[PDB]
C-alpha cells in the first residue's frame, strides 16, 4: 500500500528587506565638507529634521582624528530616531580639540562653545591644514576671551 | 478682520446624495471581488446640506456669502459643482484661535499652501481676488483670513489641483468630491475629480474617491469651515458692477456614519459598485449572500 | 456540494484571522512585540482557537 | 582642524531624524522572508502582470491572505506564492516481497524535492530517493524511486490521478495509469 | 516613537506608602532620562523627581526625602517609591522622557497618559 | 432603611496613627448625627467620639485631645483619624448613626458591622 509518512516545506532561503526610496538624505555632508566655516565665537549652527540620515560611508573611511560620542557607540546611536539634531560646525586649533567635551572649563569652552555635563551627543574633529593654511598665513578668524 | 456687511438671511436647503460619497477603505487590491467593510461612510441616498455662491445679474439678485461655521463629528463629505475656482480651501479645528493649533489648506491657482497653525481666524474669512489689470490680469492681494500667524507646528505643500479655469455661463462642467476623516490623531483627505453637464444637484453616476493626503497631527479637532475667493465686482475693467460677490459656485456637505459597506472590486482593483447594508431589506439580503444578485 | 465544501473551506481560512482573545492574530506580530512569558499564553489563546 | 558637534534632543514633537533604512536586493522564484514596509511574509515572490491602482500597495484574495504586493522602490508588482509545501508518502510493496520502496511528494515539481527535504539524511538510502534516473511527474507529485511504463495494468497500489504502481519487474517497482479493465465488443 | 505607559496609583491612607510605574517602549532605554511630574486640579505641573541615564537622581524640595526613584534598564521600567504620603500629594503623574539635555528635566519632552494618587487626612 | 459600613483600622505600632472610614447609605446624611463607639474582649462597650449634624464635636475624656471626628456631607463618609495609640486602644470600632436627641450619644441607634484597631507595645 501507500502510507503518508510525513511532510515537507522549503524553507526560506536566506531573506529579504525592501523599504522605499531615500528621501531628502540628511545633510550631513553639507556641514562636515562645507566650503565655509564659521569662527568657534560664532559657530554655525544647522538644525536637522524629518529626513533620513546615513554617516557610515563617512565613519568608516577612518579619516577623522575623533569620532568621540558620549553615552552610546557612533553607529548603535543610529538605530533610533530623534525628533531634532544640532549640527555645530567651526574650525579650532588642534591642541584644542580637547576643550570640545562636556563638562570642561577653559577659555574657549567658556567663553565660545560651552557643553553641558550631561552629554550625549557626538563630537568630530578632523584636520583642516589643507583648506585653513597657505602661503603668508590666514588670518581670518576671532575668538572670544574676555566676558562679564 | 471684522464682521462682513451684507449679509442675506436665508434658511439652509438639502438635497439627496444618491450614490455618491464612496473611497477606498485601505491601499489594498483586489480582483473580482465583494468586500464587506464597516467604516465611516455616506449613506446612500441621504441629506446632503446644500450652499451657494452666486449672486444673480444686476443689483436684484441675492448676495450670499455661504460661509458658515460647521462641526465635523466622524468625519465629512464635501461635493463642489463649480466652473471658476471660487472654493478655495478649508478651514478645520476646534477653537478656531490662536490657543490651540488649526489646519488651513488653500490653493492659490499656483500652489497648495498646507498648514497646521494656531490662527485668530477672523469670522468671515476670504481671500479677495482682484479681476483688475493695474499690473495685469487678475492680481491676489486682499488675502483676509487670520489677522496672524504663530507657531507653526507643521506646514506641508503639494502640487495644485490644476487643470485651469474656464470663462463660461450654463452648467457647471466641474465635479470634485472630498473626504475628510480624523481618527487616533490621522487626518485623511480622499478625493475624486469629474466632468459635468448638469446645473444643480448630483449625477446619478457611480465613482470611487482615490486618497490623497495624509496627515500625522494629533489635533482634537471638533469643527469645520469652508474657504471661498471672494471676487471685488468694483475693479472689473469692462464691467462697472459695486460691492463684493461670489462667483456661481454650489457645494454640498454630507456628515459620515459607521456604516457597513460591501464594495464590489472589478478585475482592474477599482471600485465599481457599492451595497450599503442600511438602505433597504434588499441590501441587507445582497450583503448577508455577499453578492450583488440573489435568487428567489 | 461544491458551494458546502467551499463555504466550509473559505470559513476554515478566514478563521485564522480571529484574536480569540489574543492581543493579534498574527503569531509573528505577538512574538515580536511580546516577551515568551506572556507571548506563550497568547500563543496558547491563538492555538486554542484554531 | 574642523570640528562637528551633533546635539541631539528628543520633545514631545514626534520623531523625524532617521536613517536605519536596511534596503537588500530583490529576488525572485525562490522561497525568502520577505518584508515590505513592515508586511513580513513569507514565500516565493515572482514577476505579476497584475495592474494596481497608483495608491495600492497591497494584494489579497477572497480568503483575505496577501497574494501580491508592490516593491516601494521601484513601481512592480510582484505575486506571493507559498514556498512549496506538500506531503511526503511512501509506496511499499509486502515487506514479504521486498524492502525496495518510492517516495511520492505531493503537488511538488521534481526539481525542488532534492531541496524541499534538504537531502542532509543518512547518506545512502534517503538521499538515493532524493533523486536518481527513475523520477517521474504525477499530477499527484513527483514520484522518485518508481520506473515509468508505457503499459497500463490493474490498479495495484492507487497513487493518484489515474496512477497506479505496482512491484511486477530484477524486480522493482513501476508507476503506470491504470487499465479500467480489459477491451471488449 | 517614544512611549510610556504609566500604571500604578490609586487611594491611600495618610502616612502610608504608595508606588508608580513608568514602562517604556519604541526607542532605546539605555541613553535615556526620565522624571515624574505631578499636576493637581486647578494647581500648575511641577516636578516630582528625576533620574538620568547614569542613574543621577533629582528631587523636588516639596518632596526630597520622602520620594525614591530608580530604574531597571533590563525591564525599560522607571519606579517611583513614595513614603510618609500627605494629602497635599494627591495629584496625576506624569512620567516624562528626555535626553538628558534638561530636556527632561525642563518639561519639553515626550508625555505618557498620567497616573491617579490620592491621598486622604 | 440606614446603613452604615466600616472601614480602615488594621494593626499599628504604639503611637502610631491611622483613620476609621464609615460609609452612609439610604437615608438622609445632611440631618443625622454620627459617632464611633469600640468594644475590647470581655470589656463593655463605649463611645469614643460623637459629631453631630451640625459639627458639633463630642469625645470621651480617655481619649479627649487625642483622636479627631469630622464628617463629609458631599460624599457622606464619616472620618475619625487616630493619633498616638496606646495598646488599651486595641478593640472593633462600630458606626452609630441617630437623630440628634440623645439617640446616638446613648447608643440607641443603627449600627454597622465593626472594624478592627489593633495596637501593640
Amino acid at each position: 500500500g501507500i502510507y503518508q509518512t510525513s511532510n515537507f516545506r522549503v524553507q526560506p532561503t536566506e531573506s529579504i528587506v525592501r523599504f522605499p526610496n531615500i528621501t531628502n538624505l540628511c545633510p550631513f555632508g553639507e556641514v562636515f565638507n562645507a566650503t565655509r566655516f564659521a569662527s568657534v565665537y560664532a559657530w554655525n549652527r544647522k538644525r536637522i529634521s524629518n529626513c533620513v540620515a546615513d554617516y557610515s560611508v563617512l565613519y568608516n573611511s577612518a579619516s577623522f582624528s575623533t569620532f568621540k560620542c558620549y553615552g552610546v557607540s557612533p553607529t548603535k546611536l543610529n538605530d533610533l530616531c530623534f525628533t531634532n539634531v544640532y549640527a555645530d560646525s567651526f574650525v579650532i586649533r588642534g591642541d584644542e580639540v580637547r576643550q570640545i567635551a562636556p563638562g570642561q572649563t577653559g577659555k574657549i569652552a567658556d567663553y565660545n562653545y560651552k557643553l553641558p555635563d550631561d552629554f550625549t551627543g557626538c563630537v568630530i574633529a578632523w584636520n583642516s591644514n589643507n583648506l585653513d593654511s597657505k602661503v603668508g598665513g590666514n588670518y581670518n578668524y576671532l575668538y572670544r576671551l574676555f566676558r562679564k | 478682520c471684522v464682521n462682513l456687511t451684507t449679509r442675506t438671511q436665508l434658511p439652509p436647503a438639502y438635497t439627496n446624495s444618491f450614490t455618491r460619497g464612496v473611497y477606498y477603505p485601505d491601499k489594498v487590491f483586489r480582483s473580482s471581488v465583494l468586500h464587506s467593510t464597516q467604516d465611516l461612510f455616506l449613506p446612500f441616498f441621504s441629506n446632503v446640506t446644500w450652499f451657494h455662491a452666486i449672486h444673480v445679474s444686476g443689483t436684484n439678485g441675492t448676495k450670499r456669502f455661504d460661509n458658515p461655521v460647521l462641526p465635523f463629528n466622524d468625519g465629512v463629505y464635501f461635493a463642489s459643482t463649480e466652473k471658476s475656482n471660487i472654493i478655495r480651501g478649508w478651514i478645520f479645528g476646534t477653537t478656531l484661535d490662536s490657543k490651540t493649533q488649526s489646519l488651513l489648506i488653500v490653493n492659490n491657482a499656483t500652489n497648495v499652501v498646507i498648514k497646521v497653525c494656531e490662527f485668530q481666524f477672523c469670522n468671515d474669512p476670504f481671500l479677495g481676488v482682484y479681476y483688475h489689470k493695474n499690473n495685469k490680469s487678475w492680481m491676489e492681494s486682499e488675502f483676509r483670513v487670520y489677522s496672524s500667524a504663530n507657531n507653526c507646528t507643521f506646514e506641508y505643500v503639494s502640487q495644485p489641483f490644476l487643470m485651469d479655469l474656464e470663462g463660461k455661463q450654463g452648467n457647471f462642467k466641474n465635479l470634485r468630491e472630498f473626504v475628510f476623516k480624523n481618527i487616533d490623531g490621522y487626518f485623511k483627505i480622499y478625493s475624486k475629480h469629474t466632468p459635468i453637464n448638469l446645473v444643480r444637484d448630483l449625477p446619478q453616476g457611480f465613482s470611487a474617491l482615490e486618497p490623497l493626503v495624509d496627515l500625522p497631527i494629533g489635533i482634537n479637532i471638533t469643527r469645520f469651515q469652508t474657504l471661498l475667493a471672494l471676487h471685488r465686482s468694483y475693479l472689473t475693467p469692462g464691467d462697472s458692477s459695486s460691492g463684493w460677490t461670489a462667483g456661481a459656485a454650489a457645494y454640498y456637505v454630507g456628515y459620515l456614519q459607521p456604516r457597513t459597506f460591501l464594495l464590489k472590486y472589478n478585475e482592474n482593483g477599482t471600485i465599481t459598485d457599492a451595497v450599503d447594508c442600511a438602505l433597504d431589506p434588499l441590501s441587507e439580503t445582497k450583503c448577508t449572500l455577499k453578492s450583488f444578485t440573489v435568487e428567489k | 456540494v461544491v458551494n458546502q465544501n467551499a463555504q466550509a473551506l473559505n470559513t476554515l481560512v478566514k478563521q485564522l484571522s480571529s484574536n480569540f482573545g489574543a492581543i493579534s492574530s498574527v503569531l509573528n506580530d505577538i512574538l515580536s512585540r511580546l516577551d515568551p512569558p506572556e507571548a506563550e499564553v497568547q500563543i496558547d489563546r491563538l492555538i486554542t482557537g484554531r | 582642524y574642523r570640528v562637528v558637534v551633533l546635539s541631539f534632543e528628543l520633545l514631545h514633537a514626534p520623531a523625524t531624524v532617521c536613517g536605519p533604512k536596511k534596503s537588500t536586493n530583490l529576488v525572485k522564484n525562490k522561497c525568502v522572508n520577505f518584508n515590505f514596509n513592515g508586511l513580513t511574509g513569507t514565500g516565493v515572490l515572482t514577476e505579476s502582470n497584475k495592474k494596481f491602482l497608483p495608491f495600492q500597495q497591497f494584494g489579497r484574495d477572497i480568503a483575505d491572505t496577501t497574494d501580491a504586493v508592490r516593491d516601494p522602490q521601484t513601481l512592480e508588482i510582484l505575486d506571493i506564492t507559498p514556498c512549496s509545501f506538500g506531503g511526503v508518502s511512501v509506496i511499499t510493496p509486502g515487506t514479504n516481497t521486498s524492502n525496495q520502496v518510492a517516495v511520492l511528494y505531493q503537488d511538488v515539481n521534481c526539481t525542488e524535492v532534492p531541496v524541499a527535504i534538504h537531502a542532509d539524511q543518512l547518506t545512502p538510502t534517503w538521499r538515493v530517493y532524493s533523486t536518481g534516473s527513475n523520477v517521474f511527474q504525477t499530477r499527484a507529485g513527483c514520484l522518485i524511486g518508481a520506473e515509468h511504463v508505457n503499459n497500463s495494468y490493474e490498479c495495484d497500489i492507487p497513487i493518484g490521478a489515474g496512477i497506479c504502481a505496482s512491484y511486477q519487474t530484477s524486480q522493482s517497482i513501476i508507476a503506470y495509469t491504470m487499465s479500467l479493465g480489459a477491451e471488449n465488443s | 516613537q517614544v512611549q510610556l505607559v504609566e500604571s500604578g496609583g490609586g487611594l491611600v491612607q495618610a502616612g502610608g506608602s504608595l508606588r508608580l510605574s513608568c514602562t517604556a517602549s519604541g526607542y532605546d532605554f539605555s541613553i535615556l532620562a526620565i522624571a515624574w511630574y505631578r499636576q493637581a486640579p486647578g494647581k500648575e505641573r511641577e516636578l516630582v523627581a528625576a533620574i538620568s541615564r547614569v542613574g543621577s537622581t533629582d528631587y523636588a524640595d516639596s518632596v526630597k526625602g520622602r520620594f525614591t526613584i530608580s530604574r531597571d534598564n533590563t525591564k525599560n521600567t522607571v519606579s517611583l517609591q513614595m513614603d510618609s504620603l500627605k494629602p497635599e500629594d494627591t495629584a496625576v503623574y506624569y512620567c516624562n522622557a528626555g535626553i538628558p539635555m534638561t530636556t527632561v528635566l525642563s518639561g519639553l519632552g515626550f508625555w505618557g497618559q498620567g497616573t491617579q494618587v490620592t491621598v486622604s487626612s
